[PDB]
């Protein structure tokens, strides 16, 4: 839903690379053990620095997160693909078949 | 086909990584319980028993959160988000969480038991692994809550992974100067043993891991 | 698989026997209690031993209820059946110790006393269990204490 | 009426049933435990008589 | 495949058999040989650790203050064989449900009945009492078995020094009563072995 | 009797319409409510207050057996026990100052 | 006609999403002054 239009989408705004990159490198086995308090710490306190917590915050807990509503409906479309990509992505029976 | 479900593979890797920024921004939001948690105590307010309620709601709606999860998706996955995401942020939580106020020694002992209760919740989560935020924050925090600079020599010349150690020894500096800094009142305090800790801070922070100026 | 109640469970579960598929019916209805006990358990730790009290009170007074609903619905339906009834049981039991170790990672033992209390409340109607508690004692004497 | 049948049946049989016992379980009380306890006779409420 | 040797005796006037074509037959016998004898392995292998129970503190010095019944020894080995005996009478009704059933009651008998042996002075360790629980739990298993097996029970219930009396005969002849207590509570558990 | 649902002629959402309804009028008739509990506390004295909430916490408790009661349940009854905070409070020892005479 | 004290949930009603997603709060960017200091406190 982003058409900011009228949302500060922390989530989306944490959507951004290098900590969209490397958490996709964070998402690749997912990470594999190198669950780095660099990268973590890093992208996932780089725009929550904007307080930071802090103090004396001007930050989250019911600024703008997901609600239930939208939770429910996220776990279930990646529970949709997770059922979709074994059985739509075998088929491939190489290489025009 | 290759580019449908290459892009497929696209929108798993864009779900699930929603779900770990939720789950992940769902503590980090739960962390400003403490701001404000009521001005966390300077040097105690004892009685100082429990337990910054919001932290309890953070422990709710995670045991709930995963409770559904492990209800509708599959295992592995979840696993994963919420291990990494629930691990690391606890312990950068605790991390940026230590920029708080005037501290309790008997609120070292609070903060301290809400800190081990939030390690038996991502334990409860998963604890098998390599719960060592426990180990790391309990130690850090605690060693915040610990006020010898002997020990500030002592302790990050044998552990904590403690990155932020501008801050983290700027905070514990902070620590026991926060027992000092209101060790008295008007003044509150003369800052002799925050000569001892500007002299400290050169010698106990300033010997900074050969890094020599924290 | 969908109904909190108890008279379309009651009905329904005999009008599957009405039918005469009543191994799976009834493995439909324990899996029914088993939902149900398990989002039971979903109204809230908060400290400790409240918390255990609690979560014995649910699961064990709910299979003991639901014994009584087996003798009720499987009226004469033999020793197979209930043997079925004895796995679903003995599953249980043994996710409750597994709840119970699931925060011992940090105890006092009124804890023990509310379980086995409530374990003999299912041998009120005869079915022992106190000799795992006995086992999960003998190797988890630490903080018993 | 429907209501006054509602709060009829919990009101006046079921807190009744959630004060009376418990009784072996100080408190702890009017939640999740009475929930599952209470779970009686006259549980059956929601199948007809409103609908 | 025996109907379908008379059937494939059809056109097929050979003889019929010649049942040296069943040693196929007796292959699927050594089949069944290694078939149950796998799986009867096992369940003996896990009532093998049946021996962790009775002799870890099971009579032992032992008060054994009239639980009727304690016998864990008897409840988790039955147990076990109510969980066998469970998840496979459905399809594999009147198989060796039964008849693993009654070689669970050798199996089960013989590896109880050398336990009394290094107790065979019969108060060991204190089992004065604990005489009438060893009693008890070997009155447990008179749920629905066999009678060569009760007399192997029987023979056990000779077995230590006393256990030689017709006093013990006739005094768990009275003790009766604590055994019709177990066999209400516990009732409907093992209820599924009846 | 709205969620008697043989789910769903709507079909939205697949079994969450009616948390919007039950949702909205504990949204619009909340703030109602709240005046007619705060002017309106005065007109809800010591009295059967206690019979208010009786005849609200059940109503708050037997709710679906929940489904969604949070703002209206939480924030209202305890708009409630504050006010019967106050009322005991000023009924307290400033209503046994005799004693002080 | 968004003011200082009538910009924000006059702006957020029913057929006022005819003003904009990000300018609703800025309806009268649509004018020579747009919302009369800071118009846009909305879309973050």
């Amino acid at each position: 839903g982003t058409s900011d239009r009228h949302l500060t989408r922390k989530i989306i705004t944490a959507w951004l690379q290098n900590g969209i990159l490397m958490d996709q490198e964070q998402k690749i086995l997912n990470g594999d053990e190198t669950l780095f308090h660099e990268e973590s710490i890093e992208l996932f306190k780089e725009i929550p620095h904007f307080y930071q917590a802090g103090k004396g915050l001007s930050k989250s807990d019911l600024f703008n997160n997901l609600t239930l509503d939208t939770i429910l409906q996220f776990s279930a479309s990646v529970l949709w693909i997770l059922n979709w990509l074994p059985g739509l992505k075998k088929a491939i029976n190489i290489d025009e078949v | 086909k290759f580019d449908e479900t290459i892009d497929g593979f696209k929108t798993l890797k864009f779900k699930l990584i929603t779900i770990l920024r939720f789950n992940i921004r769902a503590l980090c939001i739960y962390d400003i319980g403490s701001f404000f948690q009521n001005t966390k105590i300077w040097n105690m307010d004892v009685g100082s028993i429990e337990l910054d309620q919001n932290i309890a709601s953070l422990i709710s709606e995670l045991r709930r959160t995963e409770s559904k999860l492990k209800q509708q998706l599959p295992e592995k996955e979840k696993n994963s988000i919420f291990i990494g995401l629930d691990i690391v942020n606890n312990y950068a939580l605790i991390k940026g969480a230590k920029s708080i106020k005037v501290l309790n020694h008997n609120g070292i002992k609070k903060m301290l038991r809400n800190v081990n209760v939030l390690q038996h919740a991502y334990r409860n989560l998963s604890s098998e692994p390599s719960k060592i935020n426990m180990n790391v924050t309990m130690n850090f925090y605690s060693l915040c809550g610990s006020s010898e600079a002997e020990l500030f020599e002592y302790i990050k010349d044998n552990e904590l992974p403690h990155c932020s150690v501008e801050d983290l020894k700027t905070i514990l500096r902070l620590q026991f100067s926060e027992e000092m800094h209101r060790q008295l009142k008007r003044k509150e305090q003369s800052k002799e043993g925050a000569r001892t800790k500007i002299g400290k801070l050169k010698s106990k922070l300033n010997a900074v891991h050969t890094a020599n100026e924290k | 698989l969908s109904s909190n109640e108890i008279v379309h469970l009651k009905s329904g579960t005999e009008n599957m026997i009405k039918l005469g598929l009543p191994e799976q019916a009834l493995d439909l209805f324990l899996q029914n209690r088993s939902n149900f006990i398990q989002d039971l358990i979903l109204q809230i730790v908060d400290n400790p031993t409240n918390y255990l009290t609690q979560l014995a009170v649910i699961r064990f007074q709910t299979i003991k209820k639901t014994v009584e609903d087996f003798q009720d619905i499987f009226k004469e339906l033999g020793a197979k059946i209930s043997s079925i009834l004895v796995d679903w049981c003995s599953d249980e039991v043994d996710n409750h110790f597994k709840l119970i170790d699931k925060q011992l990672l940090n105890l006092s033992p009124g804890s023990i006393k509310s379980s086995r209390k409530q374990i003999d409340g299912l041998k009120a109607v005869g079915l022992d269990f106190v000799y795992k508690l006995d086992e999960f004692i003998k190797k988890n004497s630490d903080k018993i204490r | 009426v429907g209501q006054e049948f509602v709060a009829i049946y919990e009101n006046e049989l079921l807190p009744q049933w959630l004060e009376t016992r418990s009784k072996m379980k100080l408190t702890n009380f009017k939640f999740n435990s009475p929930i599952e306890i209470s779970m009686r006779d006259e549980s059956f409420l929601a199948k007809l008589n409103l609908g | 495949a025996f109907p379908n040797i008379l059937q494939y005796f059809d056109d097929a006037f050979e003889w019929n058999l010649a049942s040296k074509n069943l040693e196929l037959f007796s292959l699927l016998s050594k089949m069944e040989s290694s078939i149950f004898g796998n799986y009867l392995s096992d369940l003996k292998i896990n009532l093998r650790d049946t021996l962790e129970e009775k002799f870890h503190e099971i009579n032992w010095p032992m008060y054994t203050s009239n639980s009727f019944r304690v016998g864990d020894y008897i409840i988790e080995a039955l147990m076990i064989l109510i969980v066998v005996h469970s998840e496979c009478f459905r399809i594999g009704p009147q198989l060796i449900h039964k008849i693993l059933i009654e070689t669970q009651i050798f199996i089960a008998r013989y590896l109880f009945e050398a336990f009394k042996p290094y107790v065979g002075n019969l108060s060991n360790d204190g089992s004065l009492q604990i005489i009438v629980d060893l009693e008890f739990f070997q009155k447990v298993m008179g749920p629905l078995l066999e009678k060569d097996t009760e007399a192997t029970l029987r023979a056990c219930l000779q077995n230590c020094f006393q256990n030689d009396t017709n006093r013990l005969q006739k005094c768990i002849n009275e003790i009766n009563p604590i055994v019709s207590a177990n066999l209400k509570r516990t009732a409907i558990q093992f209820a599924a072995f009846s | 009797d709205i969620n008697l649902n043989k789910a769903t002629e709507f079909i939205l959402v697949d079994n969450n319409y009616n948390s919007t309804n039950e949702f909205w009028d504990g949204l619009m008739d909340r703030l109602s409510p709240y005046l007619s509990y705060f002017i309106d506390e005065k007109l809800k004295t010591e009295e059967d207050m206690i019979k208010l909430k009786d005849f609200l916490c059940i109503y708050v408790a037997i709710l679906e057996n929940f489904k969604l009661n949070i703002e209206p349940l939480y924030k209202i009854l305890v708009s409630i026990f504050e006010k019967f905070c106050s009322v005991s409070l000023r009924a307290f020892d400033d209503e046994f100052q005799i004693l002080l005479n | 006609t968004v003011q200082p004290e009538l910009l924000e949930s006059l702006t957020k009603e029913g057929h006022l999403a005819d003003i904009g997603r990000d300018i609703i709060q800025s309806y009268i960017s649509n004018r020579e002054d747009f919302n009369h200091d800071n118009f846009i406190n909305s879309v973050k």
